[PDB]
């Protein structure tokens, strides 16, 4: 409703550098709030795609941003009779990044991984890593929870059990309020799809460099199938946190499986456990039902609801035709402990091809009407195919089914314009939640400013 | 399995 | 907090078989890997073998292939190795270790265990009082705890009174039975004026004799 | 199998010194090498893993370097906790192998040995055995031999020696030399002796006595 | 009548209350005679037959050509769809009717692409290739006397995780770390143009072997895309039906499912196989969409058939209801006959003819009465099912027009999905006077310059 289009902020990175592929809202130790952002192909040292991370300080003119450092270094260990490898050539570092205390976390779900011993090896595959960050102290750290030291013979002997080779660590991640980190995995365990989650302050202190493979105890990482429903589900693709089972004590995970059981997508919500509360099934095949969740209360009523993003929906049209359009499930959690119904809302896309639901962000409460409102992107929609943010605010009985306001893509075509958001956060300090939109395509972030209701 |  | 209770001390006799366990507390077994580490005075530290518990493949130094065999129950949270054909050599402190972050380190150990290999039945000690010789300011008398078979001994001189100014040293082995020694010193005022008694306690056996120092 | 050449086997040191423990391996193993302390009478305890990494709960007094073949761990300001032994051991390459191991000893003056020797007892030859106890207590450095002599000439067969780790409160050594004999050969000599030999006396300490006579 | 009470005040208003008025333009009417009445009424008030302006509702034949028996031959001559070309008149709120017939002409040429899986799953499932081209234009000679086939192959994206990259030896023998030997991973590529020479495919065949990948979904749909969207490559016919003959063992890979490679860019829907035959954009450009596809099967007419295994065949089922046209069967080894299959799923195409409107007007609205099997009708209904090679049908139209529209002259077109012929109906909206042509401006007789004289009456002339 009130996110200023006309005065924008443009921040930019190097050409083909997919800079805003991924970026998040960050706050230092005296709460200055700046903006992270991943750029999955900018180059390392060797002139060759790494990627890479910025950190842009808040300008309302934008700018250029210093980068954030990390060891882009390809590492060796000759240890245990064993040789152990890291390939960061096309990690993608920065595929996804996001913000907890004054701690920032970028992956590179395609870092690829090998153990050679003697004329066996383990494979080289791509188990992903995270980095670690405090900008403020300099401080760094990793975390590869799906680095392995058993070689191939092994996995074939066991039938390809709990194999974590093919994991991409970092493909989603988040950070509860206590200070978890959760990695989403959507190549674990044979493309099932795993979770894994250790404690911040844990990963910083168990971490040293040279060591390759360590342990973090206190980590936990989800369980293997044996059920069909499971295999290829990519569990693990798109991951959130949220409230649902009336205990404050436990945070319970949402996880989203665009392709569980043979492409009909599902989402499902767990406690810290990894025990299953509930399943969203899709609603149509390869709809991808599950690419993006998004948890916040829209109704006001303190209980935390739950988005869902099939951007591929194609929706039913005269003369017996479908539309590639994209859709958005709504879910009121219900008062105490209860299931999670039929959605309670269903927003539906426009434009052909646009990708509808790709992306969903919280905005917090935007109009300060008391309910909180989202962002729903379309990266290939409006008239122009240029991109479009669409604005749903928040009401009693869930969320509006017209937008207030769509942010049309100030960006040329291809810009994938929405393809990441982030909302919630006030960054001028105006008293107004602002939007950040990111456009790979275009390598620049777009910084919507909230302002007063004009009506 | 896989590829089988 | 990472706490490793390996099992309590074994005594067994040539040719057989013993098998020891190291619990895991306050974590999973199944965390990281588990290795057996043999100690001897002389010889001193050698690795024997690892073991994954959460898969059941180990590893062993060439030189333990056929004696040693570890393995690792994760229902009981517990690793195990199995000593066969047991001898003299195998007389040694067995320790279980595992790494604190670093996959292949050696950083957490447990207690240990002994592991004593003899064919020697349960034998009660023979005490015997060491007086001078037939004189200068101060005089060293002795006791001397002689053929006793398993350890260990508790010698203490006038029912654990007399403390200070004492030296019992290790015992050792001979003849498939061990020997001991004790000394103490004391002013020429001070014996036979005062008198000294040894006392010497075998549990093994429940036996607990006592020899008062004599002059000659 | 890599060898694990740990140098020097013991050293006599004070309080507040900084000593450094060297340890060598035949080939490298690029920082992959653990330290070890292991207090009298009781298991180990991990002090650095991969050269230099302090294990959580270790005093930072303890430090590892080096590289390559060579490395080294350093106490600096020892404390009264830190006598005790320390081993090296690797992991480059299985089989783990260890150092020979290193004893901090505590330093002091020389102090001669209280020799005392005792002949069998009447319980003992009643019993058809005799056995001469030599105890040589207190002195220091720990370096000392004892040598037993039948009649003036050298005997070496059936003799058991035990030492004792360094007294607590004088920093002391203690050893118990016996020499047993049947009850029939022990007849057959009239003179026993045992000789001790310390860097303190350039002569030996000698005391003996002799059968049938007092 | 209607045509009186409205009290109209020109010929253009007078038609325009119903399709039965009429307007009497002559000069000699009584003064009080309503010009808009019936044609019967005007005729009896003496109005001048000349002067009577009263369209009628008409719709006669342009190109009418006769149904083709015999599909073979010809220079694309064949004509299926008849009348294939009327000309419409309609008048305000009117509608006036016409009728169409389909064909589903025998011996009609058909190209049958065969894409085939080649990733290693597809060891046990070589068997029903081995010889198909003999024994698939045998049974097709009887149908059709003009066949084509190709052949394509395809297994997944080769980039990492799908491929194996270590050791070295992997890249070129993906089968290195077992005891055999297999070809290095490809995407997708071309191997037989559609030709009638039948001993090419069998020979082509032959020589070829499978690959080996990593995971069990395979980018199948790339190859689909490709195979559609480079016409000239495989080699589609322009009067020939489209047969696209899709054979796997496991589940495919679907849009979105390329990020887990780095592949994040949608696929464009554009040919990009070259000179090498092979797929370029596979380890760049993402999988495409069911939506994509069904975009360019009814664009380039393909038919899609998925030849599948029993262990999948319910999920291709099931993704053949979200891309109308497409048909299943069962690669068992028991069945009516493998690959008769394809015999039983041509029959299956063309046992339907559902008809499709194109550029229909706001202002027309249609309706439609099916006579299929034996003069069986069926209101409301534009399809039929359950039809042979050879039957016909036949289905009557009505055009309702609402009011009149601004313009006069617009054309529409009914054709039969996947058809080539098709029936053009050309509109005129007749709903203007003949006396129209002849007005007096700045007539004398209307209020003194300050109007029009037309048709009789005096009208407000521009500007008032
Ligand atoms: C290809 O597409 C088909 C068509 O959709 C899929 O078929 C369905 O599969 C789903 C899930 O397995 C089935 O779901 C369930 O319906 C049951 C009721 O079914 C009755 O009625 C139908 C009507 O035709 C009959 O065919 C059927 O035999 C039954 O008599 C419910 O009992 C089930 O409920 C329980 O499970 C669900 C989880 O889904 C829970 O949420 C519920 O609370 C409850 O515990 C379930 O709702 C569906 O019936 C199937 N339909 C048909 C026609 O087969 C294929 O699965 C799909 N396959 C692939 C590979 O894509
Ligand atoms: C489709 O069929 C319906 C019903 O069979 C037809 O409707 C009839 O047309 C006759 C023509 O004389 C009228 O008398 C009837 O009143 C109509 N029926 C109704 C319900 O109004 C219709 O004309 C047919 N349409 C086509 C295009 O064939
Ligand atoms: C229109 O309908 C009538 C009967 O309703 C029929 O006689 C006529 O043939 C139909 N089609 C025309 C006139 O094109
Ligand atoms: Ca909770
Ligand atoms: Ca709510
Ligand atoms: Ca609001
Ligand atoms: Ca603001
Ligand atoms: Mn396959
Ligand atoms: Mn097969
Ligand atoms: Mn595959």
């Amino acid at each position: 409703l009130n996110l200023d289009p006309v005065q924008l902020t443009f921040y930019a990175g190097p050409n083909g550098s997919q800079f805003g592929f991924s970026l998040d809202f960050h706050k230092d130790s005296h709460g200055r709030v700046a903006i992270v952002v991943g750029a999955p192909r900018t180059l390392g040292p060797s002139q060759e795609e790494t990627g890479g991370v910025f950190l842009c300080p808040w300008r309302a003119e934008g700018g250029q941003c210093p980068s954030l450092l990390f060891d882009l270094r390809d590492e060796t260990r000759n240890v245990g009779s064993q040789t152990l490898q890291t390939f960061k050539a096309r990690q993608g570092l920065g595929a996804s990044v996001v913000s907890w205390s004054d701690v920032i976390v970028a992956c590179a779900p395609w870092q690829h991984w090998n153990v050679l011993e003697k004329t066996e090896e383990a494979e080289k595959t791509p188990v992903g890593s995270c980095f670690l960050a405090q900008p403020e102290s300099g401080r760094r750290a990793e975390y590869s929870p799906c680095r392995g030291n058993t070689l191939s013979r092994i996995y074939v002997e066991n039938d390809f059990s709990w194999d974590k080779r093919y994991c991409e660590a970092g493909f989603s991640s988040v950070v509860t309020q206590a200070g978890e980190l959760v990695l989403g995995a959507p190549g674990g365990y044979y493309f099932l799809g795993l979770l894994a989650q250790a404690p911040v302050a844990d990963i910083f202190s168990s971490y040293r460099p040279g060591i390759l493979l360590w342990h973090v105890s206190s980590q936990s990482l989800s369980f293997d199938s044996s059920n069909p429903e499971y295999f290829d589900g990519y569990w693990g693709y798109s991951v959130a946190v949220g409230e649902f089972d009336g205990d404050l004590n436990t945070t319970e995970y949402v996880v989203g499986a665009p392709t569980w059981s043979w492409t009909l997508g599902a989402v499902e919500i767990l406690d810290s456990y990894y025990q299953r509360l509930h399943r969203l099934r899709g609603e149509q095949m390869a709809s991808y039902f599950g690419h993006s969740v998004a948890v916040t209360d829209v109704n006001g009523d303190g209980r935390h609801d739950l988005l869902v993003g099939a951007p591929l929906y194609m929706e039913s049209r005269a003369d017996r035709k479908l539309a590639e359009v994209g859709r958005v499930y709504l879910f009121l959690q219900p008062r105490g402990p209860h299931a999670l119904g039929a959605p309670s809302l269903l927003l539906t896309g426009t434009q052909l091809y646009g990708r509808f639901g790709s992306a969903i962000a919280p905005l917090g409460d935007l109009d300060r009407d008391g309910y909180n409102d989202i962002a729903v992107a379309a990266p290939y929609g409006g008239p122009s195919g240029r991109g479009q943010v669409l604005v749903f605010l928040g009401q009693s009985e869930g969320l509006r089914s017209r937008p207030s306001q769509v942010l049309d893509s100030p960006f040329p075509t291809g810009s994938a314009f929405g393809f990441s958001l982030r909302g919630a956060v006030d960054i001028d300090d105006n008293g107004y939640p602002d939007l950040i939109v990111g456009a790979y395509g275009a390598n620049q972030v777009a910084v919507y400013r909230a302002q007063p209701v004009v009506k | 399995a896989g590829d089988v | 907090e990472v706490q490793l209770q390996q099992s309590g001390a074994e005594l067994v006799k040539p040719g057989a078989s013993v098998k020891l366990s190291c619990t895991a507390s306050g974590f999973n077994i199944k965390d990281t890997y588990v290795h057996w580490v043999k100690q001897r005075p002389e010889q001193g530290l050698e690795w024997i073998g690892r073991i994954d518990p959460a898969n059941g493949y180990t590893k062993y130094d060439p030189k333990f292939q056929g004696k040693a065999t570890i393995t690792a129950d994760t229902s009981s949270n517990t690793a195990y190795l199995q000593l066969s054909s047991l001898t003299s050599e195998d007389t040694a402190v067995y320790y279980c270790v595992r790494p604190l972050y670093d996959y292949y380190a050696m950083d957490y150990w447990g207690q240990g265990t002994s592991v004593t290999v003899s064919s020697a039945k349960t034998t009660a000690p023979s005490v015997y009082p060491l007086a001078p010789v037939c004189t200068g300011s101060s005089v060293t008398l002795g006791c001397l705890v002689k053929g006793y078979f398993p350890e260990p001994v508790t010698l203490t001189w006038n029912s654990g009174s007399l403390s200070s100014g004492v030296h019992t040293f290790p015992a050792v082995l001979q003849s498939d039975l061990y020997t001991l020694s004790s000394s103490v010193t004391v002013t020429s005022s001070t014996w036979p004026s005062q008198s000294i008694t040894c006392n010497v306690a075998h549990p093994a056996s429940s036996t607990k004799v006592d020899k008062k120092i004599e002059p000659r | 199998d890599i060898l694990m050449t740990q140098s020097p086997s013991s050293m006599s040191v004070s309080l507040g010194d900084t000593v450094s423990i060297t340890c060598h391996a035949s080939q490298g193993i690029s920082s992959n090498i653990g330290w070890l302390q292991q207090k009298p009478g009781k298991s180990f305890m991990g002090l650095i893993y991969y050269g230099t990494n302090l294990v959580d709960g270790v005093p930072s007094r303890f430090s590892g370097s080096g590289s390559g073949a060579d490395y080294s761990l350093t106490i600096s300001s020892l404390d009264s906790e830190d006598f005790a032994d320390y081993y090296c051991v690797q992991y480059a390459q299985l089989p783990y192998t260890f150092g020979g191991g290193t004893k901090l000893e505590i330093k002091r003056a020389d102090a001669a040995p209280t020799v005392s020797i005792f002949p069998p007892s009447s319980e003992q030859l009643t019993s058809g055995g005799a056995s001469v106890v030599c105890f040589l207590n207190n002195f220091y450095p720990k370096d000392i031999n004892v040598k037993w002599k039948i009649d003036g000439s050298e005997r070496q067969n059936g003799v058991l020696n035990s030492w004792t780790d360094q007294d607590s409160k004088d920093s002391t050594y203690s050893m118990s030399s016996t020499l047993t004999l049947t009850k029939d050969e022990y007849e057959r000599h009239n003179s026993y002796t045992c000789e001790a030999t310390h860097k303190t006396s350039t002569s030996p300490i000698v005391k003996s006595f002799n059968r049938n006579e007092c | 009548n209607i045509c009186t009470t409205r009290g109209v005040s020109s010929c253009q208003q007078c038609l325009a209350v119903s399709p039965m008025c009429a307007w009497c333009s002559d000069e000699a009417l009584p003064l009080g005679s309503p010009r808009c009445d019936l044609k019967e009424n005007l005729l009896k008030d003496n109005c001048a037959p000349e002067s009577i302006e009263f369209p009628v509702s008409e719709a006669r034949v342009l190109e009418d050509r006769p149904l083709s028996d015999k599909g073979s031959g010809d220079s694309s001559q064949v004509t299926q769809v008849s009348p294939q070309r009327i000309a419409l008149r309609l008048r305000p709120d009117d509608s006036k009717n016409f009728s169409i017939q389909v064909r589903q002409v025998e011996d009609y040429p058909v190209d049958i692409y065969y894409l085939m899986d080649l990733s290693y799953s597809m060891k046990d499932d070589l068997w029903s290739i081995q010889n198909l081209g003999t024994k698939l234009a045998t049974q097709m000679r009887k149908l059709t006397s003009n066949l084509r086939i190709g052949f394509g192959a395809f297994v997944d994206k080769p980039v990492s995780p799908y491929m194996y990259i270590s050791p070295p030896e992997a890249l070129e023998n993906p089968c290195y770390d077992m005891k055999t030997t297999c070809l290095p991973m490809f995407g997708y590529k071309h191997v037989l143009t559609l030709t009638d020479q039948v001993t090419r495919f069998n020979e082509e065949v032959k020589k070829q072997s499978v690959s080996r990948n990593r995971d069990a979904p395979e980018g199948g749909f790339d190859a689909i895309m490709q195979a559609t969207v480079c016409d000239e490559k495989i080699g589609w016919r322009n009067d020939a039906s489209h047969l696209l003959v899709f054979t796997t063992d496991a589940k495919t890979h679907i849009a979105l499912d390329g990020r887990l490679a780095g592949i994040v860019q949608p696929n464009d829907g554009q040919c990009h196989v070259g000179s090498d035959n092979h797929y370029s954009a596979s380890t760049t450009m993402d999988y495409p969409s069911l939506g994509l596809m069904t975009e360019k099967l009814s664009q380039k007419n393909i038919n899609l058939i998925f030849a599948v295994t029993e262990n999948v065949v319910n999920l291709y089922q099931n993704y053949s209801e979200l891309i109308p046209g497409t048909t299943v069967g069962v690669l068992s080894m028991d069945s009516s006959n493998v690959l008769q299959l394809i015999v039983d799923a041509y029959g299956k195409i063309r046992s339907k003819v559902e008809l499709e409107v194109r550029d229909l007007p706001e202002e027309l609205s249609l309706s439609f009465n099916a006579t299929c099997l034996n003069n069986e009708v069926i209101p409301g209904l534009k399809s039929c099912m359950g039809l042979k090679i050879g039957d016909t049908v036949s289905f009557s139209i009505e055009a309702k027009v609402r009011g009149c529209p601004q313009e006069k002259e617009k054309s529409f077109t009914i054709k039969p999905v996947g058809f080539k012929d098709s029936l053009i109906v050309q509109v005129t909206f007749d709903c203007d006077c003949a006396c129209q042509a002849q007005a007096e401006p700045n007539s004398h007789r209307c209020n003194n310059g300050n109007g029009t004289f037309e048709c009789g009456v005096c009208r407000c002339g521009p500007g008032w």
